[PDB]
């Protein structure tokens, strides 16, 4: 019962190099011809290349040649696949599979497959928050809306105000953008006589926005 | 180098209809074509090799035909386990090329809506149960709103959904509105509003006491 | 173990398209297993158990209906162990080529097909296709490769094969090939009989 196990998912930046392993059991690794197939998000299945049975030399596809190196280690009973230069197009699920052959030197298909490995280029997509006042025991606050991704940090008076501060967990809106609110419970007489400024920082977008909450 | 053109790209099918998938080759590949099945998340599975030869553990409903440049995959009777994406791959010449894939998807079925007024026998007990029936719908996400007169109600409804049926991958939903007899007598028009992807517009089924 | 097996090709290394050729690994050295390796567009290794007849160990590998991937330089390795697969020194190479993938060339003889003894004969391979090189074959099993001249004003790509002073006569055929695909040849030219009177 030939079986194939693969390496774990990898998140890599553009221009990096990724290596995926394919461990084989249930037979002699030298008898197996292990190929590598890529499944892109929109594209279907693409044969990138495969190792020859005994000697370990690899046939390649022209499209993937130059950035893909396919190797094998007989001691570990494991096959490897390495992408040289990572681009956003390379983000896909990469499979390894055993190709079975019949008479005449022909191969008829890939009968055994691995579980697949997810490689993902860096997302590099952020959106800054918009801060609006929740205007004023009394309650004041700030509505941090339409930001991506998490997290967002909220402070009050540059951190000098901690009493009565409740910063709610974030919710994912229908737009796919996050939003949260921070509120402060405040003595009523202090509204016209005390200053309340919410300091919102979104480090992914490196945006820092401060808003003074004024009673209306 | 050998280009494989697969048609159709998508099949909206229900359980039991014959589905035919074709794969055309840019040049003659003989009988060296393989058909694969990939269910979501899992890896591709080889179903047929040598155009017609089935692998072990593959049901007989899967059949493969063709030679040269024209090939076909026919599933005589579809089942719920057969809803997946199917690919054809040539094995004739080294740049082994797969087809674009055929996505066999479950057909979106709009729900048939029925509203059931409370029974006179049940009304003698002092409680009234208004039932709204959504039958044979896919997908399983639906919004059932109870509107007595034109006012929406909230805390007086419970729901129950059937398990997916094999003969037709269709869910069924029942929404039960329980009110008192005096509350039931105060208002006249009782309506059930349903919004579903298969329904073009939100459907309203209503009755007036009398 | 630097004892090399021998690799033969029945009927011949020139196999027509979609036809089958038997590659035989044979040796006086006793081998229990044989491995057939191909270098080319599609590299692959085939195994066959060894058969013992007299003192010769032999295996008739079968290369099926000829296609582009099955053409290349074949070298046969030998072994008596299976799980170790202790590999012998490689056999002497054998280039298996596929024929009939392109239009046939034209083979002509100057001064002529029939000639007197000692008279020099030159065979000309011509085709309107842009064959980068031509191959001359006598009695099927032969290999004389010369680069081809480009587009003549006639529109023909030509190569001239000097046979030299004529002592033997034979049936010569011409094949055309492109430099990108070295093991993929064309249809055979119409055979030309050289007779020495
Ligand atoms: C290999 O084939 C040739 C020609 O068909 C035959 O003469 C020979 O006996 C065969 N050898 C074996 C070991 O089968
Ligand atoms: C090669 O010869 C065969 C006949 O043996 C013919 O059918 C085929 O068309 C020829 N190929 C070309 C490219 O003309």
């Amino acid at each position: 019962q030939v079986q194939l196990v693969q390496s774990g998912a990898e998140v890599k930046k553009p221009g990096s190099s990724v290596k995926v392993s394919c461990k084989a059991s249930g037979g002699t690794f030298s008898s197996f011809a292990i190929s590598w197939v890529r499944q892109a998000p929109g594209q279907g299945l693409e044969w990138m290349g495969g190792i020859i049975p005994i000697f370990g030399t690899a046939n390649y596809a022209q499209k993937f040649q130059g950035r893909v190196t396919i190797t094998a280690d007989e001691s570990t009973s494991t096959a490897y696949m390495e992408l040289s230069s990572l681009r956003s197009e390379d983000t896909a699920v990469y499979y390894c599979a055993r190709v079975s052959g019949t008479t005449g030197g022909y191969y008829y298909g890939m009968d055994v497959w691995g579980q697949g490995t997810l490689v993902t280029v860096s997302s590099a997509s952020t959106k800054g928050p918009s801060v609006f006042p929740l205007a004023p025991t009394a309650a004041l606050g700030c509505l941090v809306k339409d930001y991506f991704p998490e997290p967002v940090t909220v402070s009050w008076n540059s951190g000098a105000l901690t009493s009565g501060v409740h910063t709610f967990p974030a919710v994912l809106q229908s737009s796919g953008l996050y939003s949260l609110s921070s509120v402060v419970t405040v003595p009523s007489s202090s509204l016209g006589t005390q200053t309340y400024i919410c300091n919102v920082n979104h480090k992914p977008s490196n945006t820092k926005v401060d808003k003074k909450v004024e009673p209306k | 180098a050998i280009r494989m053109t697969q048609s159709p790209s998508s099949v909206s099918a229900s359980v039991g209809d014959r589905v035919t998938i074709t794969c055309r080759a840019s040049q003659g590949i003989g009988n060296w074509l393989a058909w694969y099945q990939q269910k979501p998340g899992r890896a591709p599975k080889l179903l047929i090799s040598t155009a017609s030869s089935l692998q072990s553990g593959v049901p007989s409903r899967f059949s493969g035909g063709g030679s040269g440049r024209g090939f076909t995959l026919t599933i005589s009777s579809l089942q719920l386990e057969d809803f997946a994406t199917y690919y054809c791959q040539q094995s004739y010449i080294t740049p082994w090329t797969f087809g674009q894939g055929t996505k066999v998807e479950i057909k979106v079925a709009a729900p048939s809506v029925f509203i059931f007024p409370p029974s006179d026998e049940q009304l003698k007990s002092g409680t009234a149960s208004v039932v709204c029936l959504l039958n044979n719908f896919y997908p399983r996400e639906a919004k059932v709103q109870w509107k007595v007169d034109n006012a929406l109600q909230s805390g007086n409804s419970q729901e129950s959904v059937t398990e997916q049926d094999s003969k037709d991958s269709t869910y069924s939903l029942s929404s039960t509105l329980t009110l008192s007899k005096a509350d039931y007598e105060k208002h006249k028009v009782y309506a059930c509003e349903v919004t579903h992807q298969g329904l073009s517009s939100p459907v309203t089924k209503s009755f007036n006491r009398g | 173990v630097h004892r090399k097996p021998s690799l033969l090709a029945h009927p011949g290394r020139l196999v027509k398209s979609e036809e089958t050729v038997i590659l035989q690994c044979w040796s006086d050295v006793r081998f229990e297993h044989f491995l057939l390796h191909r270098e080319g567009k599609f590299k692959d290794t085939l195994h066959l158990i060894g058969e013992h007849h007299d003192g010769v160990s032999k295996a008739n590998f079968s290369i099926g209906p000829m296609m582009q991937d099955l053409a290349g330089t074949y070298r046969c390795y030998g072994s008596v162990t299976h799980s170790p697969y202790q590999l012998s020194a490689p056999s002497d190479p054998l280039d298996i080529v596929i024929t009939g993938l392109y239009e046939k060339p034209s083979l002509s003889a100057q001064p002529g097909p029939t000639v007197l003894a000692g008279e020099s004969v030159t065979l000309s391979c011509s085709s309107r296709s842009s064959y980068d090189m031509y191959h001359l074959s006598r009695e099927g099993e032969a290999h004389e490769c010369r680069f081809s001249a480009g587009p003549k004003v006639n529109g023909t790509f030509q190569a001239d094969f000097p046979l030299g002073p004529a002592t033997h006569g034979g049936t010569y055929r011409c094949f055309g090939s492109f430099r990108d695909s070295p093991y993929e040849w064309s249809n055979s030219s119409d055979p030309l009989l050289v007779s020495v009177i």
